């Protein structure tokens, strides 16, 4: 229902991302894209601080926006989801 | 083994969650299957390593940043006859990488940049602690986030230089409950079907 940075990896599972699969293909497909989408940039959010030459507050900014951007796309892939019937 | 962004449920213990793969645990258990699975290949023969050969790679992986074919045949002291199955050595192919314990060195990076930590010494933490470390920045991707996992499990100095250099992701098939099980045997000299079959 609610998507935030500290249950993401709670939400954004292959079992949830398995409950797609009742889902016909010209709305599933767009979902699952979001989904992966979200898991992808979630995943490399911290990948700033391995870059040497950010500044590690300049690796923060990119690193909030990131996560922001993660959250709002799961939320996104999970609202349109629901809306089609399915409950996670 | 195999690996994948999202989490998912283990395999073996369906309660447990796949284990991140940037955990001591994890990374060994890697190792492990890989070290097991190598055969030389030598003359139209092929064969499993000695338990002499794979002990004597067992600990490569965790002293020099990066452990590749050739490295191995020197420290086997392979003939050039002999040669590794699974490489596809039409390519230097055995610059290829064996294995890579990047979650170890990440940590030891971070620790000796910040000044806690020399530069050729092992990891002073232990491999519980490095899985939670591993977990927590697979889990999390915020400092408040992560702070909540590991601020009554490190030290603060600690902390703060993984939090400034970190960056991990993907998750192997199997719990860390049923990989802290598996590993100790596949230590012993037991392959993954031997492990898993005795215990589950």
């Amino acid at each position: 229902m609610k998507i935030t940075s500290s249950n993401f990896a709670t939400i954004a599972t292959s079992e949830n991302f398995a409950k797609l699969s009742v889902l016909p293909k010209n709305h599933r497909e767009p979902i699952k894209g979001l989904f992966k989408s979200a898991v992808e940039q979630f995943s490399s959010a911290r990948d700033f601080f391995k870059n040497e030459n950010y500044s590690k507050e300049l690796a923060e900014k990119f690193n909030k926006e990131a996560v922001n951007e993660a959250v709002e796309k799961l939320q996104k892939a999970i609202d349109l989801a629901e809306k089609q019937g399915i409950q996670f | 083994d195999a690996v994948q962004k999202m989490l998912g449920h283990c395999t073996f213990e369906p309660a447990e969650p796949k284990a991140a793969k940037n955990t001591y645990t994890a990374e060994r258990f890697i190792w492990l299957t890989k070290l097991n699975n190598l055969r030389i290949l030598e003359q139209g023969s092929e064969r499993p390593l000695t338990d002499t050969e794979r002990a004597t790679l067992m600990d490569e992986p965790y002293r020099k940043s990066k452990l590749t074919y050739a490295q191995a045949r020197k420290l086997l002291g392979l003939e050039d006859t002999a040669f590794f199955k699974g490489l596809r050595y039409g390519k230097n192919a055995e610059a290829s990488t064996l294995m890579e314990m990047k979650a170890y060195h990440a940590i030891s990076r971070a620790l000796e940049k910040e000044g806690l930590k020399d530069k050729k010494s092992p990891l002073n933490l232990s491999p519980e602690l490095q899985d939670e470390i591993g977990t927590a920045f697979s889990l999390f991707k915020t400092d408040e986030d992560i702070t909540g996992r590991l601020k009554d499990r490190i030290q603060p100095e600690i902390l703060e230089a993984l939090l400034k250099h970190i960056s991990f992701d993907k998750f192997v098939q199997i719990s860390l409950k049923a990989l802290r099980r598996i590993v100790p045997l596949m230590e012993q000299g037991k392959r993954y079907d031997e492990a898993c079959a005795e215990i589950y």
